[PDB]
């Protein structure tokens, strides 16, 4: 989510995918171990955020016949700085939260980027926007190779090699 | 080969440390703000006073008469419940419903007060059933003849079980001196309570207050707790509301007010004057004093946590 | 070509997770230790209470005369003031005191007592204007011969307006039983208080007392809030400081306790008794008791936020 | 910040910079959008902490007349555990706001690095310690043509290949 | 050349913001739970009060004759420990007790009264030394003959030191009227204490309470504290225990509740009923009324922080 | 910790290390730098988290001899209540910083990896799971000045270039 200057609107088959051109037409398919891999820690976050205390509080003050007002306010002044405490609390969680979880995504993204290139060695050559340019012309069962890391990094090797 | 990101192009703005409208893909919310108008009372004991007061339960004024040995789980207080019949007001009356509410309900026993040589059946229109009536656990203690004297008496009682024992006595405040000297005989009168955590005594002040429920006396209303194996002792000579019998807690509960209406229909364990919030969420905007197990109340009326990753459109 | 960042010769120590003086280029403060010794009262209405108590403002001691119907956004106690001139004491005096520091001031309105039979000018050397006088709101309630009786009487006041009235009545514990039988004659004397919410009554406690301001005789100050269209009765026979005036608080403020100059000049929200807490830092290490719109108390005196980054000089 | 053995004291121009040295002189220019982008976040940082908390607290206690010694100690002990609650907070916010603060311009100063290095694809090399050793002659022109993101993938690949 | 991370066969399961049950190489505690079930004193003042209860050495009891001036800085309360040996109570007896453990020990000082025309030597079965004795630090004030009258006697102290001094006197509340008029002679006894910051006056309450240690008789035990340069006085006429000395606070200590033994053998700060927690961790999981420096108490038993890196084997 | 698909349990010599296998034997010695780096950054947390608070909070209640009953139960709320604010930063605190201790591991094996790889220039290729294929056998030596980071990034370049 960073050099790639925008993400793909009409990829709603996950969140990260691989969109090729070659020869034999146009390519858009979803990466499923990097995509599962963000659900699953998003999904940690969510179901440690989401908690029921088992503590349970009875009632202190009075709604019908006010209490003395000395313990009054001595009781509404502690309600008052639990309630701060909470609400600071509150606010720098979900902040924390979100900031890690963005930051996750793009890791996530970063790590499929790395992986796809470390998949082929000398093969192709990076040209700058998140793209792979092929030296050599790889037809649609061979972006297949690519997408389910089986493409082979030395049996299309010299022939990318002097172009 | 390109690789790339989803998006949208509606998202949802959120906030983190560095920003303050990050648009991410999606938001979930993390302060519930739905609430439920009714107390949800769904596999619960539930005791809905009415128009019983709470520490009425342990006097037994009329509206209370079907409230003198409840057991609940779940106890709702009513602004239109009243503690008393007659004119008077409980000293340190918020402890003893703060002890009332989490009690389970409560259980009577007869205390075996005989009395020699007094009367013992006062009554007023206020506290009426029949006719003119009086606080069902309780004794108005007057003396025989319309105007004679009071003997010095003295009574006891020892909590004969395991758990505390609740002892509630009165003290008449007449409407003259006059009328006191009519009930009780003239002279001083002493009213002394003692135990092995108690000392104390008392004595009347009469005189005239505002007319409330048509009467002008008061009776203040006092009460302690016995422990196992200990005793309680009564040193009086008149104006004297005796306990007929002596109130156990049953077990455990939890007391709520409220003005809505009640549901078996709902399960809830989160409650408030104004209903009940069943919820997951760690955090909530509806009643900073709410009971039970809830969501910590938090000033803000929403904080939304990025379940998505960045939003970047074309 | 090379790229790289910058650095300084002298950087700025913090603290991390991960380490205790790591050295950056920028930091700033979140510890506000600075503090204007003033009270910052720039575009409020203050009341500074100066030799006047705050609970004298409801009885009128000399010097409260002129704070008898005050108004006020901020209202400053001073050590030097004083609730009484006769020597006394308020029952409950810091509740009372609470409620009339968020009052917003006072609303005096006369309670339209007259008494018939008795004398009502009473006055001490203590209390002092032009020669022997009293406090201003009160009526020192004697008998008319010295030495005579004082007749059964009953007073009562309904509260015709829409917020809660303030109520306060005097007990006098004159400095023997022969000085009480000559003011307000022999017998036992009671004094009785009685509305909706309240029970009580009251009797004096002669005796000697240390001489305080001169006199050795005492004056019990008792309060109450009567509720709208709820009525006040008092049924006293003796003893007696009536009540002239109650009280109705006007709307909301804040108090405080502060022994620094007032200060037009500059605006503040926190306060304390040293001066006036103006930042915008979330902590503070100045006073744990400050009252107001503060930054939060912290045991630390600094807590340094990096602004730059990690300094890695040559 | 790591490898980058030290920072340019006489960078008194921004946070980052490209300090070149090829034939025609020498370089020292500061770089605009990454500097501008730590200051951006740094600056949300620090409007976020700065704040005021519309929370007023009245008096509880009174420092002229003290008040009932059970009451006054009860107040005493709430105000003493509140005090504890928000230094930790203070202590643990501003220790996690640092680590992330120099984390962050450690990770810009990465992607400034990693964009230059894609930027130039074959014709010049890594060297070791955040240069770039370039196997044509470039000239100034070309330098300020790499710094505001114009050098050419292409127009200079072959000649710097044979080298 | 290859290069990667170490392993082990058996992990560590820790929880993180992302997952629950992640397996590291090494971890660590940070909720303490071990317990040394001992007082450790070790290089403090210790004063082990036993069966003397904390009041009791302000009074003096048979019980608390080894305590009147006692100097710590940890004192310990035991569950065998009484204040009185006459039954009796203490009015806001917490308060008193909460100061008394911060006190660093008593310091008594003889307040000087002399009485004339009345007797001084009371005494009773239950308070017993070498046949019947009373309370050390008080005097029985009863009058000349078996049944005659008191006279209204006035007596007064002066604090003459730079602390606050804490004075301490006695109502009795005998068995029955008729035992009142023999000790004190008949009539209405009032007891009025008087000071700067002090009102009151009290009077007794008799009647036939539960027999405590024998006796059916009570005593109340007031108490006030004189600011320095600040005189006290007393109007009494019967029904008084007098104080003979007046207490000092002698500096700072820490008051502890404990059924374990005392140990000089090992050093702590953090001190429950069951014993001492010695540890370096910021969390404990013990107990939630531990007093002195303590660990925070949670409700988890155990919060497992990450010292090594991600388990992944083989 | 990523694409590193396992550790090396009989690594029990440090945290990082070299195993390399080339004509002259076999070769498995732990690398010092990175792994006391890890290793003063976990004893700095630990360091930091253990902690004594000077603060001494007296008794407020009574064991022996029950309270007022009101006095009492505004005490035990107040009480429960920093119960559950204390155990909510307990949690949080050991989640957050276990979270950024692996990630910090992490990390530090990726700093080993980039700088091994960018030490040696084009001498040798990457392949896919975090070893490096050299075109020029390196004897047991040259490993060795790999590791201490003396190897030298032009004295084998042509060599291992043409292969
Ligand atoms: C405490 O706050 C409530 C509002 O939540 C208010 O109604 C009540 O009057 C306050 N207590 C006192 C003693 O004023
Ligand atoms: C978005 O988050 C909500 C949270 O309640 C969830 O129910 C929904 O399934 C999520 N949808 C997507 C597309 O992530
Ligand atoms: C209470 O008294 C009865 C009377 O015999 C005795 O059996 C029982 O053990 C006593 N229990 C306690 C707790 O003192
Ligand atoms: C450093 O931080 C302070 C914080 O008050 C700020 O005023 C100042 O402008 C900053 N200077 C630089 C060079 O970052
Ligand atoms: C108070 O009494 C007056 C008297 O008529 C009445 O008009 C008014 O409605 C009453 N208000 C309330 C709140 O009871
Ligand atoms: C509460 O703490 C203050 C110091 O901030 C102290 O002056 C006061 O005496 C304490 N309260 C009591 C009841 O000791
Ligand atoms: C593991 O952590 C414990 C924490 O107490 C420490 O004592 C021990 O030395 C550590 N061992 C290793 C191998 O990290
Ligand atoms: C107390 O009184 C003595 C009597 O002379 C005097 O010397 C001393 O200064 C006074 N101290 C205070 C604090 O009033
Ligand atoms: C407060 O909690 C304790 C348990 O920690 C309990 O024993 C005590 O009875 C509670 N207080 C009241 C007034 O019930």
């Amino acid at each position: 989510a960073g050099f790639i200057e925008n993400g793909w609107e009409g990829l709603i088959d996950g969140w990260y995918g691989f969109r090729h051109q070659n020869a034999q037409g146009e390519g858009t398919a979803a990466d499923y171990k990097s995509t599962q891999s963000a659900i699953d820690q998003i999904t940690g976050k969510l179901n440690r955020l989401i908690e029921k205390t088992n503590q349970q509080f009875e009632l202190i003050d009075n709604e019908f016949n006010e209490v003395e007002k000395q313990i009054g306010n001595v009781i509404n002044w502690t309600r008052d700085s639990i309630t701060e405490v909470w609400s600071y609390n509150a606010e720098l969680l979900v902040a924390m939260e979100n900031q890690h979880t963005i930051d996750l995504a793009d890791s996530e993204m970063d790590k499929l980027y790395e992986r796809v290139k470390r998949q082929l060695r000398e093969n192709a050559e990076e040209d700058g926007t998140g793209c792979f340019e092929i030296f050599h012309k790889c037809d649609d069962d061979c972006m297949a190779s690519i997408r389910n890391n089986t493409y082979d990094h030395s049996k299309y090797r010299e022939e990318a090699m002097q172009n | 080969i390109c690789l790339g990101h989803h998006a949208v192009s509606n998202g949802t703005k959120v906030n983190t440390l560095t920003e303050r409208g990050v648009e991410v893909v999606n938001a979930t919310e993390t302060v519930e703000r739905t609430n439920i108008p009714r107390i949800c009372s769904k596999g619960k004991r539930t005791v809905d006073l009415g128009q019983c007061g709470l520490l009425g339960t342990i006097t037994g004024p009329p509206q209370c008469d079907q409230f003198l040995e409840f057991s609940a789980d779940l106890i709702i207080e009513r602004r239109e419940g009243s503690d008393v019949c007659y004119p008077g007001k409980f000293v340190n009356e918020e402890a003893l419903r703060q002890i009332l509410r989490e009690s389970g309900g409560i259980d009577k026993e007869a205390m075996g007060f005989t009395y020699s040589g007094i009367r013992t059946n006062g009554a007023t229109s206020s506290c009426r059933r029949s006719g003119s009536s009086f606080y069902a656990e309780m004794k108005w203690l007057l003396s025989n003849t319309d105007n004679a004297a009071f003997p010095q008496m003295t009574k006891s009682y020892k909590n004969t079980r395991k758990s505390p024992a609740l002892i509630v006595w009165g003290i008449h405040h007449s409407v003259s001196t006059a009328e006191q000297t009519k009930l009780y005989g003239s002279g001083n009168k002493l009213v002394t309570v003692g135990s092995s955590n108690y000392q104390q005594s008392f004595v009347p002040s009469p005189g005239a207050r505002t007319q409330v429920n048509g009467q002008s006396g008061r009776i203040d209303f006092h009460w302690l707790m016995l422990n196992p194996n200990d005793t309680v002792t009564f040193s009086f000579n008149g104006a004297f509301i005796a306990p007929d019998r002596a109130s156990f807690l049953r077990g455990k509960s939890m007391g709520i007010q409220s003005g809505v209406q009640v549901d078996a229909n709902c399960e809830g364990d989160c409650y408030h004057s104004g209903g009940t919030i069943i919820s997951n969420l760690p955090f909530q905007n509806i009643d900073s004093r709410a009971v039970g197990k809830c969501p910590r109340y938090v000033k803000q009326r929403s904080l939304l946590l990025a379940t998505g990753m960045k939003n970047v459109p074309e």
